[PDB]
């Protein structure tokens, strides 16, 4: 039941930069159906890289903190916990390319 | 020549350790870490590794201290440990002047005590204590366990510690 508790943080974690992704998204769909709003795209791009990032790595943290944990559960194994890993880096990349994409069609 | 390493954690309780460590290439000190768990700085007194090939070895040696701690929470809740302890790690490899054949090694102490160490031949732990326990038998279960233990430890020591060694004598 540690692992299901520390599942349910790298839920929290994932589900927090999602609303913290959409806040930025709406920011760039908000900016494209409107020179100085072209730097908006730079201060987008920026702010959304920089959340990517912070996002990864707290994320990975977490992954790598409950290597032996999740992988001990006996329904769980290493292939599947770097499986789960990248399923998740993978998520949060998406994101990125959802707000990259507006910036490049506005431009 | 060679490149040791030494890590000296010193866990209060299972929730911090507090890390101290260095390394010496060719018998000239290179790196210094020192920190507690969440925020452990490592540091590289010559500018051996470029900036972005040193960003990927801290990237690789925070991912290692994370995975350590884990491993030692698990042993304690699985096995029950008795803290404060500490856990010194010495590790490192040696080149022959002429071969390629290196000797490779990772020792692991606890309260300076012998505990187990790695055999690269079969990339298997193994006891270094005449103490029969639950902890050592559990520790050494979950180190031959995984590929991670086993085979990534081994590349690690065999292939990335000796590529160091060449490319930076
Ligand atoms: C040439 C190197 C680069 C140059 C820089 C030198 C270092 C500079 C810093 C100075 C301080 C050195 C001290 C750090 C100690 C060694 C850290 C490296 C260990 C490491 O990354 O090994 C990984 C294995 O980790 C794992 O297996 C993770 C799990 C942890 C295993 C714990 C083993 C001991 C068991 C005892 C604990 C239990 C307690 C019970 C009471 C291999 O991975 P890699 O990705 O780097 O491989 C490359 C292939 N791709
Ligand atoms: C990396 O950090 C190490 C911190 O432990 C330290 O290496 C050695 O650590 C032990 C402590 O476990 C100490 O060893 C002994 O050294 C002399 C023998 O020459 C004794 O008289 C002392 O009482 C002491 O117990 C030292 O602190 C140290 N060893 C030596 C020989 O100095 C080093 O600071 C770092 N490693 C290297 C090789 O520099
Ligand atoms: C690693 O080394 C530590 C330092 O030598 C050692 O810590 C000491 O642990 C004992 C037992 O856990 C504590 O003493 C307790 O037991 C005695 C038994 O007679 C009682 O009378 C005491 O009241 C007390 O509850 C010490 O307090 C503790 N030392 C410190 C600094 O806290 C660890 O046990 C060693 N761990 C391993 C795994 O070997
Ligand atoms: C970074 O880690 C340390 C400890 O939490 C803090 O910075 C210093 O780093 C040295 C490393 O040798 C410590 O010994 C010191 O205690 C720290 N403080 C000073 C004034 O030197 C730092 O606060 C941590 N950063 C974060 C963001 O938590």
């Amino acid at each position: 039941n540690n692992w299901e508790q520390q599942k349910k943080n790298i839920e929290d974690d994932l589900d927090r930069y999602k609303k913290r992704a959409e806040e930025l998204r709406k920011e760039a769909e908000k900016a494209r159906k409107e020179k100085e709003w072209e730097k908006r795209c730079k201060e987008l791009e920026e702010r959304a890289r920089k959340l990517e990032d912070e996002a990864k790595d707290r994320v990975n943290d977490l992954f790598d903190s409950n290597f032996f944990q999740v992988i001990y559960s006996g329904d769980n194994d290493e292939e599947e916990w770097k499986k789960e890993k990248d399923r998740a880096e993978k998520e949060i990349e998406e994101w990125f390319k959802r707000i990259k994409e507006k910036c490049e069609e506005i431009k | 020549q060679r490149l040791h390493m030494l890590q000296i954690s010193y866990f209060r309780d299972p929730y911090h350790v507090w890390y101290q460590g260095n390394a010496s290439l060719g018998g000239h000190l290179t790196h210094v870490l020192e920190g507690p768990d969440t925020n452990t700085t490592i540091i590289q007194l010559q500018p051996l590794q470029e900036p972005e090939s040193w960003a990927r070895t801290q990237s690789g040696l925070q991912s290692y201290l994370l995975q350590f701690h884990g491993l030692v929470r698990l042993v304690h809740q699985e096995r029950t440990l008795a803290f404060p302890l500490t856990i010194r790690c010495f590790l490192g490899c040696e080149l022959p002047p002429e071969g390629s054949r290196a000797h490779v090694f990772f020792e692991v102490a606890v309260n300076g005590s012998s505990f187990v160490s790695f055999r690269p031949e079969r990339a298997l732990w193994q006891a270094d204590t005449q103490v029969t326990s639950g902890v050592v038998t559990f520790t050494l279960q979950q180190l031959n366990a995984y590929n991670r233990t086993r085979y990534e430890l081994r590349e690690f020591l065999e292939d990335t510690c000796v590529q160091y060694v060449q490319k930076h004598i």
